[PDB]
């Protein structure tokens, strides 16, 4: 999920949500070309973002623009192949996700469909919940 | 400058001061600007936000290498906020960045008052070893025979004794009024309420500057003869020996229903057979083993 | 206020009762100006008081303070500087100066007759240090005083 995708045309082709496409410039691009602004207002800028609506909105193809530009400082998640056989060995993947991104400082994490992993609570149903929840 | 300013006026730009500190600051155009206020602030009699408004100045140095006649020439401006209290200390390493640019600008002339200035008052700072220290760094200098009262000035330095104050003033009293460029003197003895400080200040650095060799080389001392070699009352020499006990730069014990007060230090036996296996360890075993080999080397030197 | 001033009534914390005044005070901040002006004399008090003089001019060098200046916060300046300076006659005579202006305390007794008390030994440990074996009459002329009651109290010190 790091070397993995190929390139693809900036946001130029999508078109229709211009405000949206500047909207996420501004907590992704900016804050790490220009964290002086931040400063000297003194505000911390944003941590993470969220992208909701009908499908075929181009959610997915927003964010294909979006990593076309760095393209190398980017990781992708269906958010679905996480889940295993065991016990554990799914959080600890989580781990060793945050530990490479702490390595790598400017880290741009992206996943789909939280949904799958999403979930919101249950009044102690299966065990593969609580794998899950946990 | 309209207006030409007041305390208000003055007070106007006080609080757009920090603003380009975090719009822009440039080398050549937010120094002017920031230094341009503090003088203003000591126009309106303040010196707790001109200090504080100055700490961006000293760290906003390294440019005075391209910046002649402002950079190191705002610091004359300094010393006003230097000035204000005793810190006759703080302006020594001051005197001296100033000594530089009637160097860079090798004149001699104010270069040759500022020799004198940078000097005339180290004798006026409480002792340090950075002020010991220091009078070593100016001694030695390849301009420092320019002022030849600056080895009368030198008696002061080691093992003071007879330093009378009296005498003092019967060799200094010209250098005050008279000299060829005198300022700094001026401003030592010149001013009445910062020359009369500066007189008491002399005195201060007189018994002070005397007691201390006094503890060098003094295992007890009258207190007749401590009025008689300070001339000054006992009344008075208990006045400089309390001053100085409380600021415990110099313990005594001044034992005065008789009179006869000592400078020295209690002995714990500890410390006593402690230092006597001192003497008897070091410079007994060490040095004789030293001799021994000296001696075989005559050997070889001479006959085999 | 009432709460730092019956917490101090007993004189066993002398520090979250300071926190009682300084939160009144916060809360009279720019809303009451004859409430606001009376904390400030309760704080530096509890806090010379617990001998802390010199966050007293540190208070009032704070921006907070010069919005509430006056004669009684200079009153305290005097009064934290002769304290510090350990003055038998400087904390006499800001006391006979702004004696007007230092009858506000409701408990003006306990507050100055301990505080001076203190002030007794914080002379005395200036004034005797200096020697060892001393004639008394010569203490008792620096100390400005008669020598029984310096008796009286070295002889408690040593005790
Ligand atoms: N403005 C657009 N321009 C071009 N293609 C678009 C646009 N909007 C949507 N699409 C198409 O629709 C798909 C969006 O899929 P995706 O973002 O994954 O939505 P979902 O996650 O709901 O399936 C893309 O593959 C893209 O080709």
């Amino acid at each position: 999920m790091s070397h993995e995708d190929p390139g693809n045309v900036s946001y130029s082709e999508i078109g229709g949500l211009s405000e949206q496409i500047r909207e996420l410039r501004e907590v992704i691009e900016l804050p790490l070309t220009n964290p002086e602004l931040f400063q000297r207002v003194g505000i911390i800028p944003p941590k993470g973002c969220l992208l909701y609506g009908p499908p075929g909105t181009g959610k997915t193809l927003l964010a294909r623009a979006v990593a076309s530009q760095l393209d190398c400082n980017f990781l992708k998640v269906v958010s679905s192949s996480i889940v295993d056989k065991y016990i554990g060995e799914s959080a600890r993947l989580i781990r060793e996700m945050f530990n490479y991104a702490r390595d790598h400082q400017p880290c741009i994490i992206f996943m789909d469909e939280i949904d799958a992993i999403g979930g919101r609570r249950f009044s102690e149903g299966t065990s593969a919940d609580r794998e899950i929840q946990r | 400058k309209e207006q030409n300013g007041d305390v208000k006026e003055a007070a106007s730009i006080l609080q757009e001061l920090q603003v380009e500190t975090y719009g822009s600051m440039e080398k050549k155009e937010r120094v002017e600007f920031i230094l341009e206020q503090m003088r203003l602030c000591l126009a309106v009699k303040d010196y707790i936000r001109t200090q504080i408004i100055s700490k961006k100045i000293n760290t906003k140095f390294f440019q005075e290498e391209n910046t002649e006649k402002l950079k190191l020439k705002y610091y004359n401006l300094m010393i006003q906020l230097d000035q204000h209290e005793g810190s006759y200390l703080s302006i020594c390493k001051h005197y001296r960045a100033i000594y530089d640019t009637p160097c860079i600008q090798a004149e001699s002339e104010k270069w040759q008052q500022a020799l004198k200035s940078v000097v005339l008052y180290v004798i006026l700072a409480p002792f340090d070893n950075e002020q010991s220290d220091l009078v070593h760094r100016i001694s030695g200098d390849k301009k420092l025979e320019e002022i030849p009262k600056y080895k009368d000035l030198l008696k002061l330095f080691t093992t003071m004794e007879l330093m009378r104050w009296s005498t003092l003033v019967e060799d200094y009293g010209m250098e005050l009024r008279k000299g060829s460029l005198e300022s700094p003197a001026t401003d030592v003895f010149g001013s009445t309420e910062e020359g009369e400080k500066r007189w008491k200040d002399l005195k201060n650095r007189v018994v002070e500057h005397n007691i201390r060799i006094m503890a060098k080389y003094y295992t007890r001392i009258t207190m007749k003869r401590m009025a008689q070699l300070l001339d000054l009352s006992v009344d008075e020499s208990e006045a400089f020996l309390s001053n100085l006990v409380v600021n415990k730069t110099i313990f005594a014990k001044v034992d005065r229903l008789a009179g006869i007060i000592n400078f020295q230090r209690p002995k714990d036996p500890n410390n006593l057979l402690n230092d006597w296996s001192q003497k008897l360890n070091s410079l007994m075993s060490l040095v004789n083993k030293t001799t021994h080999l000296i001696a075989k080397e005559e050997m070889i030197h001479n006959l085999q | 206020m009432q709460s730092g001033i019956i917490h101090a009534a007993e004189e066993k914390d002398w520090k979250t009762a300071y926190s009682y005044f300084y939160e009144a005070f916060e809360g009279y901040d720019s809303i009451d100006s004859p409430k606001a002006i009376t904390s400030l004399k309760y704080m530096l008090l509890c806090k010379i008081m617990l001998n802390t003089p010199e966050d007293v001019q540190a208070l009032v060098s704070g921006k907070l303070a010069l919005r509430y200046a006056g004669r009684q916060t200079e009153a305290l300046k005097c009064v934290a500087q002769a304290s510090k300076n350990r003055s038998l006659a400087d904390f006499e005579k800001a006391l006979t100066d702004y004696r007007a202006e230092l009858r506000d305390d409701p408990i003006i007794s306990t507050h100055l007759a301990k505080l001076y008390d203190n002030l007794l030994e914080q002379n005395l440990i200036r004034v005797i240090e200096p020697f060892s074996r001393v004639q008394i009459e010569h203490i008792s002329s620096l100390i400005k005083l008669s020598k029984a009651d310096v008796e009286r109290k070295l002889s408690q010190m040593i005790l």
